[PDB]
């Protein structure tokens, strides 16, 4: 609805980025670790059952 | 709790448990689906490669959030079946999360 | 000051409407620099405080009198920016205000106003 | 430190002179000087050198520089995003291309400033540095192209006479490409 201003702000709309920047920065190295976890999941899954299934 | 393959093979489920059904009777198989829903004790349900463990949206349009059991993949008999077995882990993590 | 009179000596209760005052302190900056006096933020003539002080502050209510002076008049500052400093002044110098937002207009809902900046 | 790619002073030398050499801080941090950072630098010179190259180096000479930069190149956008999965869930081809990265970047990058034997060179040099790096790259496929054993090739002793190769000293230079080049010819015979 309105533009922003034109002083006192900057400070703190950059201050919006120094946030969101360093948030967005490690969010992915946040993520990260989860990733590792889903490989854990992927090795083990058919193992057994596809054996004694078949006989 | 439940699942379906052909009754010819069927009968060996219905010993142990696996109150199972036909599975040459539909080729949409949304007619037990639903079927399956109406008592809902069954957590799982499972299909062989008959149908397809990929047109999941049935079961999307009909439990619609209310997660109910994932049609997992059987494979009407083994033949040879560990071939598209390191395959079926392979296809899916192009298509899930990254492409390689 | 047709104001004063019409409140004091011959008692009455009367709501001023002076909208708009935003043409006003145009009408305004342009003596003041075309003399010579200084910008004071965003050029308008610095003074302003005090010749907007005159306009407001007459009005209220008198001692152990009778009658009444409120006054209502409606600001148009442009957009809907709330640091042009016209408006700006005019919050320290009348007592708290309303605002109309675009921000509800679109909805359709008449006749807007928020409460969220109205103080009084 | 105005600290900007940006700011007056800086985008105005980039309008008027020619070639930017951008050094940076972060690839430096992990050792590794000078710290050229290649990825962020350019000059539009090359152009008008390219007869007098050809002239005097090889004249073969460009289609080097442009082929080998290929390399870094196919592997900034494929490292980026995958290496957040380590280089074993890589292919074939894939890790092939980031081992020779690495070579990239283990030898024809890096020198050194403290170093009798190295720290100044010629064009002929070099030449033969980056011309054994394709060579033996291409002839890397061949083998991945068959199948063979990947992480084999990686572990082969020709690369450690490419591991010497800015260490030998500019008297031996000639001889050292004789005897070494046609080796890297008979690793892949080998398999």
């Amino acid at each position: 609805s309105q533009v922003s201003p034109t002083r006192m702000n900057l400070l703190q709309r950059r201050g919006q980025l120094r946030l969101a920047q360093k948030g967005v920065d490690l969010l992915k190295k946040k993520r990260d670790a989860l990733v590792a976890e889903f490989f854990g999941l992927v090795r083990e899954a058919m193992e057994a059952r596809k054996a004694l299934d078949q006989a | 709790m439940a699942v379906i393959a052909d009754p010819e093979t069927a009968q060996g489920f219905r010993l142990a448990g696996l109150e199972g059904y036909g599975a040459s009777s539909a080729e949409e198989a949304q007619s037990l689906l639903e079927t399956l829903v109406e008592r809902g004790g069954y957590a799982l349900v499972a299909v062989d490669e008959a149908l397809l463990p990929d047109p999941e949206r049935a079961v999307e349009r009909l439990m619609r959030g209310r997660d109910l059991p994932v049609l997992l993949p059987i494979a009407g008999l083994k033949e040879a079946f560990q071939g598209h077995d390191v395959e079926g882990y392979m296809r899916e993590l192009v298509r899930k999360t990254i492409g390689f | 000051t047709v104001a004063e009179y019409l409140a004091f000596e011959h008692d009455y209760h009367v709501l001023v409407i002076l909208t708009d005052m935003t043409n006003y302190c145009e009408a305004l900056r342009e003596i003041g620099a075309a003399r010579e006096e200084i910008p004071g933020r965003r050029g308008y003539p610095g003074y302003m405080y005090t010749d907007l002080a005159t306009i407001y502050e007459r009005a209220g209510v008198v001692e152990g009198k009778k009658g009444s002076v409120t006054q209502i008049p409606i600001l148009s500052m442009p957009d809907d920016d709330r640091t042009h400093p016209i408006p700006d002044l005019t919050g320290y110098i009348t007592e708290g205000q309303i605002q109309l937002s675009r921000e509800l207009h679109r909805k359709g809902i008449y006749p807007p106003i928020d409460p969220l900046p109205s103080l009084s | 430190p105005g600290g900007d790619m940006s700011e007056p002073v800086t985008q105005s030398t980039l309008r008027i002179v020619g070639a930017f050499w951008r050094l940076d801080a972060s690839l430096a941090f992990r050792r590794h000087f000078p710290a050229i950072n290649w990825n962020g630098s350019y000059s539009l010179f090359t152009s008008a050198l390219d007869p007098w190259y050809r002239e005097n180096v090889a004249e073969d000479y460009p289609e080097l520089r442009d082929a080998i930069s290929e390399l870094l190149q196919r592997e900034a956008g494929l490292q980026e995003i995958v290496q957040l999965v380590g280089p074993d869930a890589l292919q074939d081809a894939e890790r092939l291309v980031i081992e020779v990265g690495r070579i990239i970047r283990e030898d024809f990058l890096q020198q050194n400033a403290y170093h009798e034997v190295d720290a100044y060179c010629s064009m002929k040099k070099a030449y033969g540095i980056m011309k054994m790096i394709l060579a033996f790259y291409k002839e890397a496929e061949a083998a991945i192209k068959r199948g063979v054993s990947i992480d084999e090739i990686l572990q082969l002793p020709v690369l450690e006479r490419i591991g010497r190769a800015r260490y030998v000293s500019e008297e031996e230079f000639p001889a050292y490409f004789e005897e070494a080049m046609k080796e890297i010819q008979g690793a892949f015979k080998a398999l």
